[PDB]
Parts: structure tokens; sequence; C-alpha cells
């Protein structure tokens, strides 16, 4: 992913003020709640049958923390997401079989939650900044199927 | 144990004192103290090599230092594990350098579920002195009278606007807090533009002491003062509409000016029951004729 | 399909919106045209700077359209059709650039309406703009 100095710096100031203990879980949150197929691969975190239960369900919540994680690691690496991602990759599509469509959309969810987070700081061209991240991130992570 | 906060260094070139107009900070506080405005430049923890150049605010406390707002010297943050947000009644402040203490209401960090901490115009808080005196403050960017709520219609500020506050006091070296839950037990303050007037309770709790009501109140642009009662003492009440009014990416006005309050209620040269408050803007309308401070719902 | 509880928190959320609808709209394909710039292909002789007046005027366009539908959303397809002959019959949009500007209309909305967007609301709008562009993308004369 090629940044834009005015772009890196605008990616990087919200990273910044991220708490990254809530916004992983957030977002997985997120997306098992609107896309609800994907509770299937967390049958083992207990009650997801309600919107509050899946918000507040702590292992959710855990598990986010490791995906941000992850993203966060990807921005230092936005030059070799592939390699970086490399194992993960390996875990997702030939281990899960999770379907690359909802990689995207985990991508997606991830920068409504920003932009839920970060209101008008997230302008349109913020916003096209993350989208940049996010496909990258989705296409490393979908790597092990091309 | 909870690490001593240490003095932001001014000196830096890194840090530069903010001149501008526009970013001029205002402050109530009970024995000196301010919020003042800086531009702060800083490298990123997620990639290395950068400078990031960002507006900041700082607290000058009375004895002239300056102090970062961070994890340690803001408010417990409440438990995220049910839906349901409590607010604990009692806080540690953090230790500085100067022998002091500080606490603030929150950090610049992203969090959910209880708007009243979810500042970004303003801080409240308090500092104690090495010699356990305090000084409580709440202050920021004054809400530009302009763009205050009915003016672009008007040509002055007109109908309502309710708040959601948390109140703050020191009381045996711990921060105490207004009772909040999630709303399900908070406080309210509502400003009528048409009278001029602002009413409301900060309920109180085993900790915080007895519940603070507003008595006469009176608005003017964006300042506010008079007199307030909490177990049959009266405080004065001093304070002010924060916060620049929001705007489309196009320009066009989104929300007036005045999204946050704050402000301080003294009772007494060194009085314990002395408080700050901050909070934000819950419901308004400009269109509201109502000639009271019963609140919008 | 779109359940009752869906329809309601659609209501809510689009009813405030209210008068600033075709901000949102501009909002939304700004925030589309800069993203994704293949989509601007399908507005060739458009002006889509960042000031301009002609992505303004379109933005209301779309944003009364989606209110209309919001009005109607237990029979949009009726409500819906000459819209349906706009994008499937004359213009054959490709669905994937609904799938765009509905991600982009979902976040212009949680950046602006951050006490609405719940988890449960964005849910329900993501649904309701999925039916949206079946519709849209549908040929059913
Ligand atoms: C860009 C998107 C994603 C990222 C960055 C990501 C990252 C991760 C990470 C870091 C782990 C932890 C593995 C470990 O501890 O070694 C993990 C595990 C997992 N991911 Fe993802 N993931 C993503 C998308 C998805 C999606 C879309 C699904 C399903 C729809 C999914 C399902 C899982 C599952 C089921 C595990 C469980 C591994 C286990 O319990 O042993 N992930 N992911
Ligand atoms: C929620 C989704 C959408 C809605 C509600 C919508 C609605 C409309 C409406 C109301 C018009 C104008 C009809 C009139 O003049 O009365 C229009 C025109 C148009 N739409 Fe859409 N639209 C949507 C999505 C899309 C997308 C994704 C594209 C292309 C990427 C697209 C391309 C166009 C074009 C090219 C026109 C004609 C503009 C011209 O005069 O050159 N629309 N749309």
């Amino acid at each position: 992913v090629h940044l834009t100095p005015e772009e890196k710096s605008a990616v990087t100031a919200l990273w910044g003020k991220v708490n990254v203990d809530e916004v992983g879980g957030e977002a997985l949150g997120r997306l098992l709640v609107v896309y609800p197929w994907t509770q299937r691969f967390f049958e083992s975190f207990g009650d997801l049958s309600t919107p509050d239960a899946v918000m507040g369900n702590p292992k959710v919540k855990a598990h986010g923390k490791k995906v941000l994680g992850a993203f966060s690691d990807g921005l230092a690496h936005l030059d070799n997401l592939k390699g970086t991602f490399a194992t993960l990759s390996e875990l997702h599509c030939d281990k899960l079989h999770v379907d690359p469509e909802n990689f995207r959309l985990l991508g997606n969810v991830l920068v409504c939650v920003l932009a839920h987070h970060f209101g008008k700081e997230f302008t349109p061209p913020v916003q096209a900044a993350y989208q940049k991240v996010v496909a990258g991130v989705a296409n490393a992570l979908a790597h092990k199927y091309h | 144990p909870i690490p001593v906060l240490r003095a932001v260094d001014t000196t830096s070139p890194n840090i530069v004192a903010d001149t501008s107009t526009d970013r001029e900070q205002r402050t109530f506080a009970t024995q000196g103290g301010s919020v003042k405005p800086f531009t702060i430049t800083k490298p990123s923890p997620y990639i290395p090599g950068l400078m990031l150049t960002n507006q900041e605010i700082l607290y000058q406390a009375p004895d002239g230092k300056y102090y970062d707002f961070g994890t340690y010297n803001t408010l417990i943050m409440p438990s995220s594990s049910t839906s349901a947000r409590v607010l604990p009644n009692s806080h540690p402040m953090q230790p500085l350098d100067s022998g002091g203490k500080m606490i603030a209401c929150c950090t610049n960090q992203t969090s959910t579920g209880m708007n009243a901490l979810r500042l970004k115009s303003m801080q409240f808080g308090a500092w104690m002195s090495p010699s356990k005196t305090v000084s409580l403050f709440a202050g920021g960017t004054p809400a530009p009278t302009d763009t205050l709520q009915g003016v672009d219609t008007a040509g002055r500020p007109t109908g309502k606007a309710t708040y959601e506050v948390i109140g703050l006091r020191v009381k045996n070296d711990r921060a105490v807090t207004s009772s909040y839950e999630t709303v399900v037990t908070g406080s309210f303050l509502t400003v009528n533009f048409n009278t001029g007037k602002l009413g409301g309770t900060i309920v109180g709790n085993s900790e915080f002491g007895d519940s603070i009501e507003m008595r006469d109140v009176n608005v003017n642009g964006n300042q506010f003062s008079g007199t307030a009662s909490s177990g049959g003492h009266t405080g004065q009440v001093s304070g002010g509409l924060f916060a620049k009014e929001e705007r489309f990416y196009s320009g066009t006005l989104e929300h007036p000016s005045g999204g946050e309050i704050g402000g301080t209620v003294n009772f007494g040269s060194n009085s314990p029951l002395n408080a700050s408050f901050g909070g934000t803007r819950r419901e308004y309308n400009a269109a509201d004729t109502s000639t009271d401070t019963s609140h919008l719902v | 399909v779109l359940s009752p509880a869906d329809k309601t928190n659609v209501k809510a959320a689009w009813g405030k919106v209210g008068a600033h609808a075709g901000e949102y709209g501009a909002e939304a394909l700004e925030r589309m045209f800069l993203s994704f710039p293949t989509t601007k292909t399908y507005f060739p002789h458009f002006d889509l700077s960042h000031g301009s007046a002609q992505v303004k005027g379109h933005g209301k366009k779309v944003a009364d359209a989606l209110t209309n539908a919001v009005a109607h959303v237990d029979d949009m397809p009726n409500a819906l059709s000459a819209l349906s002959d706009l994008h499937a019959h004359k213009l054959r949009v490709d669905p994937v650039n609904f799938k765009l500007l509905s991600h982009c209309l979902l976040v212009t909305l949680a950046a602006h309406l951050p006490a609405e967007f719940t988890p449960a609301v964005h849910a329900s709008l993501d649904k309701f703009l999925a039916s949206v562009s079946t519709v849209l993308t549908s040929k059913y004369r």
C-alpha cells in the first residue's frame, strides 16, 4: 500500500487515538451482528444470539484485540503485507476455509467503526486512505487462495 | 502503584504555544490554573521515523507547571463487560513531580457508552497543591456566540438545550463523582436561551456528598453564573458553553456552537464542597418557546 | 428480506437525517468518487471536484430517492420502478457499484449519527441498502 504523506500522517494520527483494547472487539462484534453467518466460525464463544450478547461477549472482545493487533502490525509493514500475513493467510484459507469476501466485509466494518468514533475527522480523503489499508490487509489475508 | 506525572517541558521546539484568536481557551477555576492551547509535534508509535503535528490542550497548574492528560490522571474508565456502564464514584488522583496531585475527566482516546465523558473541546478536573489545598477547574474552547443556537435565524440565541454532566469534588485525597449509569442515573442541566436561565441538579451519592441544585443561574452569550445549593449551603456557580459549531464538510451548518458545557461551584475558600463539572449536549431545539428550565426529553 | 425491527430502525435513523439529507447524499458520493475512482466512469461529463455543485445537486436526488424508499419500505419494487428503468435498463450499472456507494452511505451515517449508529441499526441500514440496490439493479418489466 502506498500512502501519501498527507494520507499517512492522517491515518496514523487517527490510529494513535484508537483504544486498542476496545476497537477490535467492536469491529468483530459488528461483523457478527451485521453478517450473522460469520458467527458460525466462533461457535465456541458461547451466546451470540443477540446484539448485546455479541457486543458484551468477553471472548469476542478478547479475540478482537488480537485482530486489531494484526492491523496495527500491518501499519508498520504496508509495503510487505503478504509476507507479514503469510502465517495468518494459511490459517484462514487452508485451515478455516473462510470465504475471502468476509475479509473485505471486516475491513469495511472496521472503517465504519473508525468513522463512528472520529466523526468529522473521518473526512473523505482520510477514508480513502483507510480503504487502501483495509483492502491491502484483506488481499494479503486472502493470498493463499490466489 | 500509579506512577508520578512529570511536567511537560514547553521549552521544546516540538511544543509551541498557540496564540491564534480562534484557539483562545477559557477556564473557570476555584483557585487558579488554566487550560492552554498548543501545537504539538510528536512521533507515531505505529510507524517509525514519522513526526505528526496536531493542535492540543495542556493544563497549566497554579504553580505555573504544565501537564498532559493521560491514562493515569483521568477518571477510571467504566467497565465494558455488559451493555451497562457504571462510573465508579471514587477515583485516585495522580501524584505529580511538584508534590501535588491531579485528576481530569478524559483523554482524547476512543471509548463507548457514556457520553458525558467524551469531551472534545474542554476539560474539567482538579489540581491539589503540595499543601493539600485544591483548585477545581473547567476550561476549553468557548462556544462562539455568532453560531449559538437560534442565531442563524434570529440573530440572537433562542430555544432550549439540555446537557448531560458529571460533577467532581475532592474528598480524602480522592476525586469523587456524581452518580452516572447507562440514561438510568445521571445529571441534567438545561439552558433556556429565551429566558437566559439555567436549571438542573448534579446528583450526589455516598461518595460525592449531597446533590448540588441549581437555584438562580443566568445565561448571557456563552457565559453563565449565579447560585446553587447543596446540603443547606449556598455556592457560587460560574461557567460557560463550549465547542465551536459543527459544519458539514461542504461548509453548511450542522450543529450550533455550545455542544459542550462546564463550570465550577464555589461554597467557600478551600471548602471541600467545591466542585467542577462538565458535559455534552443531549438534545436541543432553537424553536422551543418554553419559558422554564424543564429538561428536553 | 427486512425484519419488522429492521424497518423501524431504518425509519428512525433516516428520520433523523431530516433536511440534511442532501448533504449526506453529496458526502457519500464524494466519498465514493475518492475511495473508489472506477465509479467515476458512470459520470463522464460531471464536474467531480471537491466543491462541485453538480455532485451536491445529485446527492440531494439520491437522498430524496432514499427517503421515498424508506416511506415505501414494504413495496419498494413498485415505488422505485422508474429508478430501476434508469439504473438497470438504461445505465446498466454493475451491482458492485451499489455495494461501494452503500458502504459510503453507511460511513457517512456513522460519522454524523454517532448516537443512532448502533450495531443493530447498522445491520438494518445495510440490509435496507442491499434491498434498494437489488431493486435498482433488476429488470422486472
Ligand atoms: C482482515 C481480516 C482479519 C484479520 C486481520 C484477522 C486476524 C486474525 C488473527 C490475528 C487471529 C489469531 C490467530 C492466532 O492467534 O495465531 C485470527 C483468528 C481467527 N480468525 Fe481472523 N482475521 C481476520 C478476518 C477473519 C474473518 C473474516 C473470519 C471469519 C469470518 C475470521 C475468523 C477467524 C477465526 C475463526 C479465528 C480462530 C482461530 C482459533 O480460534 O484458533 N477471521 N484472525
Ligand atoms: C442508493 C443508491 C442509488 C440511488 C437511490 C440512486 C438514485 C438516482 C436518482 C434518483 C437519479 C436521478 C433520476 C432523476 O433525474 O430523476 C440517479 C441518476 C443516476 N445514478 Fe443513481 N442512484 C443510486 C446509485 C447509483 C450508483 C451506484 C451509480 C453509479 C456508480 C449511479 C449512477 C447514476 C447515474 C449515472 C445517474 C444519471 C446522472 C446523469 O444525469 O448523468 N447511481 N440515481
